[PDB]
């Protein structure tokens, strides 16, 4: 049920089945902190779709409070990264950088972490299981004392969604987060490119301070294709793709994308779509 | 250099020379931790990192009106007095446009420049300290509206700066506001159309003394009951009033004088115009519902009628700002800006209004600007700032406290120490017979000494530390009369200790002198005994000779053996006469009290005049300011 | 001639929207004014070329003949407060944040209201330009 998870002011696990939940969940039990929370704290809520981002914060309204309503990797950037940057290393590194997925990958930390000092511009990892960008804001908390105060001051309890999908570094700065920083926390995991599904999963056996709530359900690529297909028939995709999309890399998927708009040159399109970022698919797609 | 706990510290100075040995010359008595700054810019004031102190640590105000350049330290809690009335006025105008959005959205004149001239620009800067981040929750406030403003070597420090260039082509000032760790370096503060960053956090409270009561509900009223909740039974009885005034509404228009005026009417105003309209007399409650017009009353007890007394009004007024306090805002630091709240209050609601500004917890922070010693009944940790009386605008401040060793005197330590703060010289005297033959004295020598500054404060039983420290940081010259004490600890016999010699040493800085014995047989007593005690005393007084050189370098005058002795030498012939006694200082100190009062009484004015041209008694001719 | 007051003139845009300014009084819906300009006459007009200057980068040359200037207020209900936003650009779907320093922005410098009310004082209108009209 809900009215027990709302009376829990603790750190929640939600386990809702087919997506149905999660929205609903999420924007009643922000309202219900917020209105009881009468502070100065406000509330995080990241969600991997940036389409869930503006759908969750239409349904809270505008609001003065100074709550954040974003993506994952928006958090970090707009909250840790880009204001203590130069305070935790130095004012040589720049903090007007836009980063971007699509260009100028890192092999190492150790390789990643200077290029990206001369490059003035966030590049993402070619491997999928190790997210940079979140380990480079784990690392600017635990070097600037500053960050470290701003984020305890700031916010007292952090909304997060799907975290089943969540990377192992995402997992360890939200983990960061909570037990040093004293952060309360709400994920939400139903049963991303480096989507690591061992950690919500053991999250739920190992942590006993954390408290187990089930939702009733009612009260894969496939999905990347419905509105392109629709959209045939450019910003309201981007949307639906996880992370912030730089305008520039928007530039370079609409010529693809109006490409398509017979078969052959359907195929070609989502080979190259598939590698920017099935058999059954394209047939799909071919009948549609 | 001083400290931050009121340690004084003298150091030599040399030309063309770097502060650093200095520091490490402080720091070794006693370096990353420890922050130097001058005149509010990195005697020395210092900065102890992680202590127990107020957020605000001081202000500079520059170019600003009265203000040519001028730093004040402050604390949470902070009174302003002084005779320069415009000074403290400015002060708090300098406060209210940088922290107050509607002060600060009118920008600066032409006349809000020092002199008018606006070449120069005017500069308010206030410093605050952010050590205490975990312990104090206004700390997390100010820190996360900062957000990056802020630097990690620089965490326990903050400026909010003021900056005004006048625009000589538009004829307007425009106020900047930046801020940041980093004095050199400050940054703009954020903000989107009429708001910046800086009003999420700050809320000026200015209370005025003329404020309507009613007027103050009205705005309040809003907040104070859609905050709380409302239960099934507050909702039928809500909706149960709004029939109640329905009906009320519909009755009125029952009424046939009531609608034969609204039909004349309404034909009058249709032959004005031939428009379709109908006039209806209506209670403009009823349409606006209950709420719009519900006020406070003040009901006495067994009394059924309800009232609209002024005294009363003026007091619950301070009421609904102390139920506001507690729960209004929980969300941003609240500086009340109390501007002489004196002015038509009794002096027993000034003493009640005291007891809640420094007793009470309700207004953390404040700035208190009065010309009432009542209002400082109470006082305690607070900072006294005070504002000469000189044109130039010089403010002197003082962190004042009272020890545990006092707290059992406060009450009336603090009821005579009040008084002596709105003066220029204080001379510090022991008891009423002191003051008794002193108003004699300067009323027939210097009848107005209290007009132009000069103040009697008579002190009893307590080291002058507590006394001179607050007067000598606030700049008011201090002036101290005491005389030659030896007194016999309990329980010990022919002991004495230099109670006298003692309280003056302790005001140079030394150390208590030990006691001494004094051998008397045990036939010798009364006058006999008192003889022998005075020989001592002289003794005491020739062989501490140099010390007593110092006492009078520091305006301490310390009497050879008690007042009436230094009395007898000023007027002998006289004080002899009018006793018509063989020894007159025995018979005045046999009743202090009645027998000064009888001496004052036969004094004359050339005998008047004789103490006062008298070299023991410096300390008139000191307190007259001659 | 309040709107018209309330996007152009500093003085009286300073003091926010109360709640009665709102429709109705109904502080949910939001007060927009938006004033369109043409500047197609750039080189014709110099008053086009005052503005433009202002301007600078918040135009695109596919809209150099139009221009907005809009005012945008969202009332707070937490601080009873209608903070008043002005935007300009050439799009209307995009609107930056019209630059400012304290209590000026950018708009002020170009646009100046004079405000004639009918009944005025002399001397009081002398008292103000005396010190322009000879300095």
């Amino acid at each position: 049920s809900r009215e027990q998870i709302i009376k829990d002011g603790g750190n929640i696990l939600v386990t809702a089945g087919a997506g149905s939940g999660k929205t609903t969940i999420l924007v009643s039990k922000i309202e219900a902190d917020l209105k009881e929370n009468k502070t100065h704290y406000s509330i995080a809520a990241v969600t991997f779709t940036n389409k869930a981002a503006k759908e969750i914060e239409g349904r809270l309204g505008y609001s003065s409070r100074g709550n954040f309503i974003g993506t994952n990797d928006g958090f970090v950037e707009s909250e840790i990264i880009r204001p203590f940057i130069k305070d935790a290393f130095g004012n040589d590194y720049p903090d007007n950088f836009t980063a971007e997925y699509f260009d100028n990958q890192f092999a190492s930390y150790d390789k990643g972490l200077q290029v990206l000092k001369y490059q003035n511009i966030l590049g993402t990892y070619s491997n999928p299981k190790k997210n940079f960008k979140f380990q480079l804001a784990l690392d600017i908390l635990k070097k600037s004392l500053v960050a470290r105060q701003y984020i305890f001051s700031k916010y007292f309890k952090i909304f997060i969604d799907e975290y089943q999908d969540s990377d192992k570094d995402m997992h360890n700065l939200f983990m960061y987060l909570k037990d040093q920083l004293k952060i309360k926390l709400f994920i939400v995991g139903d049963p991303w490119r480096g989507a690591e599904p061992e950690n919500f999963n053991g999250l739920i056996e190992n942590s006993t301070d954390f408290n187990k709530y089930h939702l009733t359900s009612n009260f894969p690529n496939a999905t990347l294709l419905k509105e392109v297909i629709k959209y045939v028939k450019i910003y309201d995709l981007a949307a639906e793709i996880v992370g912030n999309l730089s305008s520039r890399e928007i530039k370079e998927i609409q010529k693809i994308i109006n490409e398509l708009l017979n078969q052959v040159l359907i195929n070609q399109v989502l080979i190259n779509l598939f590698a920017k970022l099935d058999t059954r698919e394209i047939t799909a797609f071919t009948e549609v | 250099v001083a400290g931050q706990d009121g340690s004084v510290v003298q150091f030599k100075i040399k030309r063309h020379t770097p502060l650093s040995k200095l520091m490490k010359a402080y720091c070794e008595r006693q370096m990353r931790q420890i922050r130097f700054r001058f005149d509010g810019q990195p005697t020395i004031d210092v900065f102890q990192q992680q202590t127990g102190g107020s957020k605000f640590s001081n202000i500079t105000i520059k170019n600003f009106r009265n203000f040519e350049k001028v730093n004040i330290n402050l604390d949470n809690k902070n009174v302003i007095f002084g005779m320069n009335d415009i000074g403290k006025t400015n002060f708090l105008y300098a406060l209210r446009f940088l922290l107050d959005k509607e002060i600060r959205k009118f920008g600066f004149n032409k006349s809000d420049y020092h002199k008018h001239d606006t070449s120069k620009k005017i500069e308010i800067i206030l410093t605050l300290d952010l050590s205490n981040y975990e312990k104090d929750e206004d700390t997390k406030k100010l820190i996360s509206v900062v957000k990056g403003a802020r630097t990690s070597a620089n965490a326990d420090v903050f400026y909010i700066a003021l900056e005004s260039k006048y625009d000589d082509k538009e004829l307007y000032g425009n106020i900047i506001l930046k801020w940041g760790s980093e004095l050199d370096n400050l940054i703009d503060i954020p903000g989107r159309g009429n708001i910046n960053a800086l009003d999420n956090v700050f809320k000026v409270i200015y209370i005025n003394p003329l404020v309507d009561l009613d007027k103050l509900f009205a705005q309040n009223k809003k907040y104070i009951f859609e905050e709380s909740q409302g239960n099934e039974s507050d909702e039928g009885i809500l909706n149960n009033i709004k029939s109640l005034t329905d009906q009320v509404n519909q009755q009125i228009g029952e009424m046939t004088i009531i609608k034969g005026f609204q039909q004349e009417i309404t034909s009058e105003y249709r032959s004005l115009k031939k428009e379709e309209v109908s006039i209806e007399l209506k209670s403009e409650m009823a349409i606006k519902g209950f709420f719009s017009d519900i006020i406070p009353y003040i009901k006495k007890d067994g009394d059924s009628n309800y009232y609209p007394g002024d005294g009363r009004r003026k007091m619950l007024s301070y009421s609904i700002y102390n139920y506001l306090a507690k729960k209004k805002y929980e969300d941003k630091i609240v500086i009340y800006l109390i501007e002489e709240p004196e002015i038509s209050l009794h002096r027993s609601m000034q003493i009640a209004l005291s007891k809640q500004l420094f007793e009470q917890s309700t207004y953390k922070y404040f700035f208190l600007s009065t010309h009432s010693p009542e209002l400082l009944y109470e006082m305690d940790n607070t900072r006294l700032i005070r504002v000469h009386s000189t044109e130039k605008v010089v403010c002197s401040s003082h962190m004042y406290n009272v020890e545990e060793a006092y707290g059992s005197v406060k009450k009336k330590l603090n009821k005579a120490l009040s008084s002596a703060l709105f003066a220029e010289r204080v001379l510090l005297i022991e008891g009423p017979s002191e003051k008794i033959l002193f108003e004699k004295v300067l009323d027939e020598v210097e009848p107005e000494y209290e007009l132009n500054g000069g103040f009697l404060l008579e002190v009893g039983g307590t080291y002058f530390n507590h006394y001179v420290c607050t007067l000598n940081d606030l700049g008011i010259t201090h002036i101290i009369k005491t005389d030659n004490d030896l007194k016999s600890k309990k329980g010990k016999k022919g002991v004495y200790e230099l109670l006298g010699l003692n309280r003056c040493l302790n005001l140079l800085g030394r150390e208590n002198l030990d006691e001494i014995t004094i051998d008397i047989p045990e036939d010798i007593k009364g006058k006999k005994k008192k003889e022998r005690l005075n020989e001592r005393k002289k003794e005491i007084f020739k062989q501490y000779k140099n010390e007593v050189g110092e006492f009078l370098g520091e305006r301490i005058y310390l009497s050879e053996i008690d007042l009436e002795n230094d009395l007898y030498s000023a007027i002998g012939e006289s004080m002899k006469r009018i006793f018509e006694n063989e020894d007159p200082v025995h018979y005045l100190q046999k009743s202090k009290l009645f027998n000064m009062v009888e001496l004052v009484n036969n004094l004359s004015t050339k005998d008047c005049f004789d103490v006062f041209e008298h070299e023991k008694f410096a300390c008139l001719k000191e307190l007259v300011g001659s």
